[PDB]
RNA sequence: AAAGCAUUUGCCAAGGACGUUUUCAUUAAUCAAGAACGAAAGUUAGGGGAUCGAAGAUGAUCAGAUACCGUCGUAGUCUUAACCAUAAACUAUGCCGACUAGGGAUCGGGUGGUGUUUUUUUAAUGACCCACUCGGCACCUUACGAGAAAUCAAAGUCUUUGGGUUCU
């Protein structure tokens, strides 16, 4: 206070700030690589997805939309890429 | 110049077999005279007695039963279930501030043709580590709670008569049955069925009343 | 004449607009456990006996 | 000048609250205003609790209570002394006694 | 338990007190005496002293016909009126106990609406 | 949006906030003229039967009482159909935008927790707890600042006087 480094705020403060209130705004969402139990193909899923995403094969369910992050269904291994 | 007290009898009020203390009390009726009977001046009476007096336990000191006189035989008069009500002591004591009052009612008839309206009441509660001081329920919880209560109150009456309904309003079966169906929606303390009401009655059918009586 | 006696246990305090009425608590001196609160006209000290023409009113303070 | 920042009692964000009636006079006063007390009393007084113990069937069962919420006008509550005037500094204190 | 039960319906308004005994059903009243028949002063009709004198005369009548024990239901005027029981309600209830009757299952039965019809005074009140 | 709106249940359209690595790309702000919506309260033609008081009927009180108090009662917040649109229509504080201070609560959404509880053994949600955040109705303490003061986190950033715009 009254002397601060406004060019280099600590990473904790930037992490606890809102998405648009950082020094440079940017998304807090990410993309996920999920493995449905049925087949073994690569499916990329948005973390805050709004559509009920299904695989190209056997098209069951991969996530259900929510008002926040998409709820990934019962057990399907997920990576974050 | 008449002294009308020394012209009346005394009749012994008798409760149905669904209760255990079947001796309620005594009442007065005038004598039977020319085209004026004592039975027709007696067949309409409704007696209000605390349910703790019929069962003897003090766990039921806050409920009451209307008993409608239906038939008179041998200087005792036989009653039938006319309605359950809930005393003004406890209903006005459950409604504290800083909570949500949830009420439901359904109009539904039994397997025999007794059309009834059943009233239920339930309150929210702070849950065992709560710091905030009011514990209100969102108004989508309250609508979902009423849907379960009305669903239970309907199904439970379809498969019973007042011979069986009055046997299940005593041991608080309904209250626990509401609770374990609505404990995953909101904590919901103090569930009661506070009032049932008789809407319509069928023909008299003396045999059902006599089968209900006739012991002791 | 159903005259019942009593004796003052504690003098509560004066009452009335002019303050000429003293409020006292009395023990019935036939049954000790009964204590009624009434108000007297003259001067009362502690532990003196009274006479009650009828012991039912349990009167409150006057204004 | 303005006397309280609440202007009275708590509306602050509504525009309109439906009124109630005083219990002494029945003046129509809004529900956000209209001083409220809750009178919880035993049905038998403190002098008759001893009296109705021996005259009771159902020994030591209970005593039921009278529950009654009272709404008061501003004028009637000052007159009935449930509320009295207080100093300019003491007016800001929102605590029960 | 050879007690015989009646029901004393006590109505304590601020103008008068009613002490009224029926049987278990509300028909066939045993004895009804008001606060106003024990004093012709027209302002002591609601006094506690005139209320308890009524209960002295009820229990005398209940002793003659043979009612020994009593359920009591006490009420105010109610409705859109005060909902507060009058000053005579306590004195008459205590006087039944001292008179020798038995008491059980007390309940306050004051009529209370579910927010119904308009009240005395017209928006500015009974103003004095 | 305001006037306003509180127990059900189903229909019919609407809406803010939040989330979003969606889409368009200046489409915006305030607005003469012109419009929509408006507490109540009597323009105006079924029904249902008064608790209130104009007045009126009346009974008191009073010097008088045409008032307050008491009893009753027609027009008079219930039709289906308009007010021309008036209120202490009030936060007596136009609307949009930016900045300046510390706190603890709460409503709605969201994020996180090798948290609690509900039972199937924990699980899944729900309810709760802790921390953060966006957006609200507010509040508490101060006064760098303002004010004639009362007081005000805006009524501050104002003789060191200019962010935009409407009305008086
Ligand atoms: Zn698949």
């Amino acid at each position: 206070v009254l002397v601060q480094d406004l060019l280099h705020p600590t990473a904790a403060s930037e992490a606890r700030k809102h998405k648009l209130k950082t020094l440079v705004q940017g998304p807090r969402s990410y993309f996920l690589d999920v493995k449905c139990p049925g087949c073994l193909n690569i499916t990329t899923v948005f973390s805050h997805a709004q559509t009920a995403v299904t695989c190209e094969s056997c098209s069951t369910i991969l996530c259900t939309p929510t008002g926040g992050k998409a709820k990934l269904s019962e057990g399907t291994s997920f990576r974050r890429k | 110049v008449v002294d009308p007290f020394t012209r009346k009898e005394w009749f012994d009020i008798k409760a149905p077999s669904t209760f255990e203390n079947r001796n309620v009390g005594k009442t007065l009726v005038n004598k039977s005279t020319g085209l004026k009977s004592a039975s027709d001046a007696l067949k309409g009476r409704v007696v209000e007695v605390c349910l703790a007096d019929l069962q003897g336990s003090e766990d039921h000191s806050f409920r009451k039963i209307k008993l409608r006189v239906d038939e008179v035989q041998g200087k005792n008069l036989l009653t039938n279930f006319h309605g359950m009500d809930f005393t003004t002591d406890k209903l006005r004591s459950m409604v504290r501030k800083w909570q949500t009052l949830i009420e439901a009612n359904v109009t539904v008839k039994t397997s025999d043709d007794y059309v009834l309206r059943i009233f239920a009441i339930a309150f929210t509660r702070k849950q065992a580590n709560q710091v905030k001081r009011h514990s209100y329920a969102q108004s989508s919880h309250i609508r979902a709670i009423r849907k379960v209560i009305s669903e239970i109150l309907t199904k439970e009456v379809q498969g019973s008569t007042l011979a069986q309904l009055t046997s299940k309003l005593i041991p608080e079966v309904i209250n626990k049955e509401i609770e374990n169906a609505t404990k995953d929606i909101f904590p919901l303390q103090n569930i009661h069925v506070r009032k049932v009401k008789l809407l319509k009655q069928p023909k008299f059918d003396v045999g059902a009343l006599m089968a209900l009586h006739g012991e002791g | 004449t159903p005259v019942t006696l009593a004796k003052v246990i504690k003098v509560l305090g004066r009452t009335g607009s002019r303050g000429g009425v003293t409020q006292v608590r009395v023990e019935f001196l036939e049954d000790t456990s009964r204590t009624i609160v009434r108000n007297v006209k003259g001067p009362v000290r502690e532990n003196d006996i009274l006479v009650l023409m009828e012991s039912e009113r349990e009167a409150r303070r006057l204004r | 000048p303005k006397k309280r920042a609440s202007n009275g009692r708590n509306k602050k964000g509504r525009g309109h609250v439906k009124p109630v009636r005083c219990v002494n006079c029945s003046k129509s006063i809004p529900k956000d205003k209209a001083i409220k007390r809750m009178a919880i009393r035993n049905i038998v007084e403190a002098a008759a609790v001893r009296d109705l113990s021996e005259a009771s069937v159902y020994p030591e069962y209970a005593l039921p209570k009278t529950y009654n919420k009272l709404h008061y006008c501003v004028s009637c509550a000052i007159h009935a002394r449930i509320v009295r005037v207080r100093s300019r500094e003491d007016r800001k204190n929102r605590a029960p006694p | 338990n050879s007690q015989v039960f009646g029901v004393a319906r006590i109505y304590a308004s601020f103008n008068d007190t009613f002490v009224h005994v029926t049987d278990l059903s509300g028909k066939e009243t045993i004895a009804r005496v008001t606060g106003g028949m024990k004093v012709k002063a027209d302002r002591d009709e609601s006094s506690p002293y005139a209320a308890m004198l009524a209960a002295q005369d009820v229990a005398a009548k209940c002793k003659e016909v043979g009612i020994t024990a009593v359920h009591v239901k006490i009420r105010a005027t109610g409705g859109t009126r005060t909902k507060t029981p009058g000053p005579g309600g306590q004195a008459a209830l205590r006087a039944l106990a001292r008179s020798g009757l038995r008491i059980g299952r007390i309940e306050d039965v004051t009529p209370v609406p579910s927010d119904s019809t308009r009240k005395k005074g017209g928006r500015r009140g009974r103003r004095l």
